[PDB]
């Protein structure tokens, strides 16, 4: 949506039909920029590695997870 | 010229893009009218009459509508710039829309200010 | 017994009586007439009702569904169904709705304004601009986006439409003449003149003037 | 005429404030929906006290200024004539999409389009209900049953003393005035 | 309830300095990303839309979304991309636990359940992909 | 959020650099051409250099603003390129910048915008280099 | 001591012209959202308290009686669209306030009114020549019956409504209720009365005038249900 | 504390002081009364919003409803308002001549002051320069009423007063008020304009309108008769309802029957009422307000005419040209009292019945023009275009002399005046000057409301001129500033309106300017 958003699309019929799109196809399906609305990102060949949406969860869940358990700060001296 | 031929381009593509040229073409009349109020004339009047020997142009390629009609400042009437000889180079008329289309872009990416 | 008076007051002018209070005026100049009466039973209930009365100019139309809101809903539609059909065989003469004329004659004015040398260029293109807001309302009170239609409508009237227009029922542009979308070319008439000359009342006032009262 | 003073106020900031004003009818409600039900204290213009859950009579004294919750209770004054049990359902579902309808308004969503949206969904659910439906008095005239059922929901009203009395008399009323065979009791 | 003590006032304090790091790093996603506007104390100013050099020249002090600064390193060091989709991805998570906390769900339970997301995640997203 | 700065967001940045590139236009707007009128710059000492170049006021011109700042390193560009066309360069961007400020009040898009007025100048170079005259 | 005014509020110019123009568009936002078949309602509460629920822009401008001088000029306007055609309101309402909001930055410029009006007097009268020049006459296209197009264009306003699946049914009771008229024509005569229950395509249409008839009294096995 | 206010010894009236020029301050007065009305002047006016003292919305541009309802509470405008009053009578046109051009003769005179003249010597070079104004204004004199009494040449030199009234529609009204200005002309040494009167209908537009003889009224005939040649018309104020006894008349009922035979009483006693009227040999009468069902069979049982005029204007027209006075009573027979009329019929025309008073027998000097029109607002801005439109010719009777409009005279009078004014040794020259100076303000007046700048119209008006192209003046258009002579055109203005508008506007000036000090008083 945020993809969506900087391409002058609207942020929630976007992702509102690309959710269709994948119940339907696969993950070929999402935003070009380059051309301003859905393609078929697979014949686009804009791709990136699966290291960086793995470890964008994991690390980012991680920080969330430690962000939950602070119950409090204590200022010490 | 450019302000009625990109306002008829606009009409071709569409796709959120139809009102920026509009708006580019009605931007570039400033310059006329600029000329106009600074000539001491009535700018609203001088602007249209040029867009109108300008949209002429477009209709058709008849000889009978004027062609290429400059902005004579001390008459305060439009003039063909052939005979007059009031001439400009190439460069300045495309680096000047290229140059001031590159800074409202630089200004218009623009949306927050943090200051330290 | 039990009538609404609408009811009663809508078979008089269909039966040509009178309703007359008191029962010490009762004559045969306040009595009515008819040609075929009768009791039915419509869903369950008697309704009464005369049929081929002498000033026969009226009827009634039972609506039945499974609530209020199914009926109601309804009865907005069909008085607006009713008008289409009074229009369609009152004036012959129709343009395309959903602002397809609107848009024809914002062609029209802006690629006339710019062949007119003067002030009135940017006024008659100002005019042109103005009649987007029929189309861009429908856009926008629709639910859809007015950009995009919008822009691809005023292009279909560049190329060669007439009576391309907005379409309520699905998110795009369509032949409002095709689909039978249709309105009376004089009452469009009458709206702009009846526009114009109302701006040009309130343009043409530059004071206002107060009687201290 | 008396245009001083008058009500201005549209877009979002409206519909949030009559969404703010229905779930307000909706949490007062939401905590006496079912038997374990929380009662609500009235009192009347007269001075007296009663204290109930009935969903249909905390709305008739509900006595709410503001027009959006006044068309929440002339609502309920319907389904009293369709419905019966769930007064509070429908009041507490109402406010329930009122309250999700908010999350949809800051992503962009126009009212109307929620509208529709919900009418598609509430055509998915009354299809989904026939599908789950069971039958009890089929292809039969049976009393037996028809007892039962009816009894199970009297018995968190101050009727539970003499619960099942009550269901064989409700039976006999409109076995009398109404034939089953037709099924059209008045 | 009363809720006499209120410690969860420090989880608000901590999730709304997360999500506004977030909230600013949203626009500049993407090749299309709106720039951002800089300037030193000293005067100068710049212009950039890389989120990394944006959470740099913030002066963040809050504990909280400094964890958002030192997180954005991380994916540099370790995949060298997708800096800015971290910190947006993570001020949306803390976003939606103000939703979850309101309704009484206890940090603890909402950090293992995150966890078995993450576990099926990374299943999701590994099948799908292109060896 | 707690910082050692000041941030500052939404739709009034744009509003507050389009007046500031307007305003910047209008000190440059009434000398255009060869009639245009006479300007006067009081410098910090006192001193007033009165003239009526576009490019001569741009390079004295001082206003401690970001967005004013960008079209003086603008003017830069097209006194080194070409030298000529500083004063009508300010004024373009200028008006370009207040109709587009009023679509973004549209619900348009930045992105929507800049990728118009790109199209639009490749266009205008092509109507331009369609109807020149060769020397 | 001495003054002109004494009580007298008067302002002139270019102020009293914009003054007016954003007051008319006030009356245009009123009836903005009603524009159409699916636009929104307009909820109004009289003194009484008694509620008012219509999205016809009509009956919203009659109840309004907006005291803004500039204001009652559209609502009169409005007012005698509705009584000789009654409908149309909206649209009129709408292009005058936008005729007034396009021209707004150019009386601000210094440009005269009078100049303006020449525009619209211009424009006015070039529109209402391309309109009867595109215009078309539809009497009897392609041999099919009148009674066939008009199903057509009553069910156009019926699509897509909560008696779509139906709307076969409904769209023949538009037209037979229309023709059973003489040929003086008109909404108000034809009356529509409401039923609670039952299914969509039960809707009955009588000839003449119907009623629930709640009386329930005594007098059944008498009183001849049939006259001559 | 001292030093106090200087110069304030009555009432603590707001004296200014010497360095306050009192004497502007009375001017600024005046200055603000031509502003509301410099903008109404010419074909291209602008309306006024005015709002009645009755709350109600008025959209016109004529100048004497303007002053009517704007309340002009300062005295030194007074006097101006009281010059347009005088400016009404002797003619009906050339009101804003005065507020425009008096307005110009104290805006120029504070220029003079200002340097140091005295005011007792600008009073002089006005009343000089209006005295050489009267002489110069026969020269300017271009055409002449051949008094032909054709409908051809009335509607042609009409058409100029009919403008800046109601544009536009100046063709329709130009032939109509000359069908009825040509129908009493031949009564030689008569015209005014109470025999033309004016009778709105509600109808479609200002097209459908007629003109009709006698006195006519919208209000169709109540009763049943179409036609009655009778004389003697009796006019009531009371209308026909339960008659009520001057005396005790104690009215006593219990009974249902007796209420029954009071009521039958009352009807045997307005049978004999009715009855009354058709004895003293009237078979017509008049009701003011409401008319009941039994009296009205009673007027058709003798064939007696009745009549509804429910506006008080309209009888006290009757009373005044037939005779038929409204007495107290209801129905009393008095034969005196009635009217005289040759012929009374109902007519029906736009699709509307309306009584008619027509003179068949008698020569008839009267006239009546029936306007239609969709809205009452507009019908009655209409209405004092045709005031304005007849009083024009009213003062054609007289001596029949035209000159140039459009701002012609008031260059060439303007240019006439400043020759005498630079050849005058003396002091007088100065206010002279800008005497000539005023009259361009008409010009200017004109220019402004069409949208033209104001100085390029004087400096063509001007040099056709110098030329001597007399009888030019401004060429009314939008896109257009340039000229057009006035003849070719036919806008012509009348010579007695030009007369006295220069001669009461110079003498209210003056008379502001003689004034120093306004002091309170008490009785």
């Amino acid at each position: 949506s945020t993809l969506a958003e900087n391409a002058g699309l609207n942020p929630i019929s976007t992702v509102t039909e690309l959710r269709n799109r994948h119940a339907q196809g696969e993950k070929t399906a999402g935003i070009n920029v380059r051309k301003g609305g859905i393609s078929n990102i697979l014949e686009e060949l804009v791709v990136q590695p699966l290291l960086v949406s793995v470890s964008a969860l994991t690390l980012a869940t991680e920080t969330v997870r430690s962000i939950l358990k602070i119950d409090d700060v204590v200022n010490t001296r | 010229a450019l302000s009625i031929y990109l306002e008829n381009y606009a009409t071709s593509m569409g796709s959120r893009e139809q009102l920026a040229i509009a708006e580019f073409a009605r931007s570039l009349l400033v310059i006329p009218n600029t000329l106009a109020v600074n000539a001491a004339q009535d700018s609203t009047d001088l602007v249209a009459k040029l867009r109108a020997f300008h949209n002429e142009a477009q209709v058709n390629p008849e000889r009978k509508n004027l062609k290429w009609i400059g902005l004579d400042l001390s008459n305060g009437k439009p003039r063909d710039n052939k005979q007059a000889g009031v001439f400009e180079p190439t460069i300045v008329k495309v680096k000047s829309l290229k140059f001031a289309t590159e800074a409202a872009i630089t200004i218009l990416r623009i949306d927050d200010l943090i200051k330290l | 017994g039990r009538v609404p008076e609408e009811d009663l007051k809508r078979t008089m002018m269909a039966c040509g009586g009178s309703i007359q209070t008191s029962v010490n005026a009762l004559s045969a100049d306040v009595l009515g007439r008819c040609q075929v009466f009768e009791e039915t039973q419509i869903g369950g209930e008697r309704y009464n009702f005369f049929t081929g009365c002498p000033k026969a100019k009226t009827c009634t139309f039972i609506l039945r569904g499974g609530a209020e809101q199914f009926m109601e809903e309804t009865e907005r539609s069909l008085h607006d169904a009713i008008m289409i059909v009074r229009r369609a065989i009152k004036n012959d003469s129709v343009v395309a709705g959903g602002g397809a004329i609107e848009m024809e004659l914002s062609k029209y004015l802006r690629d006339y304004s710019r062949t007119i040398p003067g002030k009135q260029q940017l006024l008659i293109g100002a005019y042109a601009k103005a009649l987007e807001i029929i189309p861009r309302q429908l856009c926008d009170n629709a639910g859809f986006d007015a950009t995009n239609i919008l822009n691809k409508l005023r292009a279909r009237h560049a190329q060669g439409g007439t009576w391309y227009g907005v379409d309520i029922n699905n998110e795009d542009i369509a032949d409002n003449f095709e689909a039978f979308v249709w309105e009376p070319a004089m009452v469009r008439i009458n709206a702009l003149t009846a526009a114009s000359e109302a701006a040009c009342l309130i343009v043409s006032v530059d004071e206002t003037i107060k009687n201290p009262r | 005429k008396d245009q001083d003073r008058k009500s201005r106020l549209m877009g979002l900031e409206a519909l949030k404030s009559h969404i703010m004003a229905a779930k307000a009818v909706a949490n007062t409600m939401r905590t006496s929906l079912g038997p374990n039900g929380l009662d609500k204290m009235m009192v009347d213009k007269d001075g007296d006290v009663t204290v109930t859950n009935d969903g249909a009579t905390i709305l008739s004294m509900m006595d709410v200024d503001h027009q959006i919750a006044k068309l929440m209770v002339e609502l309920s004054k319907s389904q009293d004539d369709e419905i019966g049990d769930g007064t509070t359902g429908v009041v507490v579902l109402a406010g329930a999409l009122l309250e999700e309808a908010e999350q949809l308004l800051d992503r962009g969503i126009h009212p109307i389009r929620i509208a529709d949206g919900y009418e598609q969904a509430a055509r998915v659910a009354i299809e989904h209900l026939d599908k789950i439906s069971d039958s009890v008095l089929v292809d039969i005239k049976d009393t037996e049953p028809l007892i039962q059922t009816a009894k199970t929901t009297l018995g968190s009203k101050v009727v539970n003393s003499c619960h099942r009395q009550m269901a064989e008399i409700a039976v006999n009323a409109v076995l009398t005035v109404a034939d089953m065979e037709r099924r059209d009791v008045d | 309830y009363q809720d006499r003590d209120k410690p969860a006032q420090i989880r608000f304090s901590n999730i709304s300095a997360a999500k506004a790091v977030a909230d600013a790093i949203r626009t500049s996603l993407g090749p299309k990303g709106m720039d951002k506007m800089i300037q030193d104390g000293k005067g100068d100013v710049t212009i950039t839309n890389d989120g990394a050099t944006i959470l740099k020249q913030m002066q963040v002090l809050h504990p909280a979304a400094r964890m958002l600064v030192e997180l954005s390193k991380a994916q540099d060091i370790e995949a060298g991309d997708g800096t800015t989709s971290v910190v947006i991805i993570a001020g949306s998570l803390l976003d939606s636990c103000t939703k979850l906390l309101q309704k009484g769900i206890h940090p603890t339970i909402i950090s293992e359940s995150f966890q078995k997301a993450l576990e099926k995640g990374i299943e999701i997203l590994t099948d799908m992909s292109r060896p | 959020l707690s910082v050692f700065g000041d941030r500052s967001t939404g739709e009034t940045i744009r509003s507050q650099n389009v007046m500031a590139a307007a305003s910047i236009a209008n000190i440059v707007k009434s000398s255009l051409g060869p009639v245009g009128l006479d300007k006067m710059l009081v410098d910090d000492i006192g001193d007033v250099t009165i003239t009526n170049d576009g490019a001569t006021i741009l390079k004295l011109l001082e206003v401690e603003h970001p967005a004013a700042k960008v079209l003086c390193e603008l003017a830069d560009l097209q006194d080194k390129e070409v030298g000529d066309g500083t004063t009508s360069v300010v004024i373009i961007a200028a008006e370009l910048l207040k109709n587009a400020d009023e679509l973004v009040k549209q619900k348009i898009h930045p992105t929507s915008v800049i990728s118009g007025y790109r199209l639009a100048c490749k266009e205008a170079v092509r109507y331009i280099n369609e109807n020149l005259i060769v020397n | 001591v001495i003054l002109l005014k004494e009580g007298t509020d008067s302002s002139q110019g270019i102020p009293q012209l914009v003054s007016n123009i954003s007051a008319c568009q006030v009356i245009a936002e009123a009836v903005r959202t009603t524009l159409g078949p699916r636009g929104m309602d307009k909820l109004i509460v009289d003194g009484r308290g008694k509620a008012t629920i219509s999205n016809d822009g009509a009956t919203i401008l009659k109840l309004l009686d907006v005291v803004h001088p500039a204001a009652k000029t559209l609502v009169d306007i409005a007012k005698s669209q509705d009584a000789e055609v009654g409908d149309g309101t909206t649209s009129v309402t709408l292009l005058a306030a936008e005729f007034l909001k396009q021209v707004k930055p150019y009386v601000e410029e210094g440009l005269h009114p009078q100049i303006i009006i020449r525009a619209f007097r211009t424009a006015t009268q070039l529109a209402v020549n391309k309109i009867k020049e595109i215009a078309v006459t539809v009497k009897k296209a392609d041999k099919v019956e009148q009674r066939k197009l008009l199903e057509k264009c009553a069910m156009t306003a019926l699509s897509s409504k909560l008696i779509s699946q139906q709307k076969a049914f409904f769209a023949k009771m538009v037209v037979d209720a229309v023709m059973m008229l003489d040929d003086l024509l008109q909404l108000k005569m034809i009356g529509i009365k409401k039923v609670q229950g039952g299914a969509l395509e039960d809707s009955q249409l009588v000839a003449g005038v119907a009623f629930k008839k709640t009386f329930s009294y005594a007098g059944f096995e008498m009183q001849p249900k049939k006259y001559h | 504390k001292a030093p106090g206010f200087a110069q304030m010894l009555k009432e603590g009236a707001k004296h200014f002081s010497g360095l306050e020029e009192a004497v502007y301050r009375n001017i600024q007065a005046c200055k603000e009364l031509a502003q509301t009305t410099r903008t109404a002047y010419g074909p291209n006016g602008m309306n006024k919003m005015v709002i009645n003292h009755l709350e109600k919305l008025f959209v016109t541009n004529d100048a004497a409803t303007i002053l009517r309802e704007l309340e002009v509470q300062h005295p030194a405008a007074k006097m101006i308002v009281m010059a347009s009053h005088m400016q009404e009578q002797e003619v009906g046109d050339g009101t804003n001549f005065v507020l425009v051009f008096a307005g110009a003769l104290l805006e120029l005179a504070e220029e003079l002051l200002r340097i140091g003249l005295s005011v007792s010597e600008v009073i002089e070079g006005y009343e000089i320069a209006c005295r050489k104004a009267h002489e110069i204004l026969p020269n300017l004199v271009c055409c002449s009423a051949k008094n032909l009494r054709d409908i051809d040449e009335v509607s042609s030199l009409l058409r100029t007063s009919i403008m800046s009234k109601q544009y536009g529609n100046e063709v329709f009204l130009a032939k109509l008020i000359a069908q009825a200005c040509v129908s009493i002309f031949p009564d030689s040494g008569h015209f005014n304009v109470d025999n033309i009167r004016v009778c709105k209908i509600l109808g479609s537009g200002i097209s459908s309108s007629s003109v009709l003889h006698g006195m006519v009224f919208k209000k169709e005939t109540e009763g049943d008769v179409t036609s009655v040649k009778d004389a003697k018309i009796a006019v009531y104020s009371c209308p026909f309802d339960g008659m009520i006894t001057e005396t005790k008349g104690t009215v006593l009922i219990k009974t249902a029957e007796e209420l029954m035979n009071f009521s039958k009483g009352e009807e045997n006693l307005m049978d004999a009422q009715v009855k009354a009227i058709a004895d003293t040999g009237a078979n017509v009468v008049v009701t003011g307000g409401k008319v009941a069902d039994m009296a009205l069979h009673y007027a058709n049982k003798y064939n007696i005419m009745l009549v509804r005029l429910n506006s008080k204007w309209d009888l006290r027209r009757l009373c005044k040209t037939v005779g038929a006075t409204a007495l107290p009573r209801l129905t009393p027979p008095v034969l005196e009292e009635m009217g005289h009329c040759d012929s009374v019929y109902l007519s029906e025309v736009g699709d509307t019945q309306v009584v008619v008073f027509k003179h068949e027998k008698e020569d008839g000097a009267i006239s009546t023009i029936v306007l239609r029109g969709s809205t009452d607002n507009l019908m009655d801005d209409i209405e004092r275009a045709v005031d304005d439109g007849v009083n024009t010719f009213k003062v054609l009777t007289r001596d029949k002399r035209l000159v140039p409009g459009g701002g012609a005279t008031e260059i060439e009078l303007a240019k006439q005046i400043t020759s005498y004014g630079e050849t005058c040794p003396g002091l007088e020259q100065y206010a002279i000057k800008k005497f000539a100076e005023a009259f361009e303000a008409i010009p200017r007046a004109l220019a402004e409301n069409s949208g033209v700048k104001a100085n390029e119209v004087i400096s063509k008006l001007y040099a056709v001129h110098q030329e001597g192209n007399k009888n030019v003046g401004l060429d009314i258009e939008a896109e257009v500033p340039a000229v057009k002579d006035m003849l070719e055109a036919g806008i012509l203005d009348t010579y007695l309106g030009k007369y006295w508008a220069i001669k009461l506007a110079t003498n209210a000036a003056v008379t502001v300017l003689r004034v120093d000090q306004i002091i309170m008083a008490k009785p």
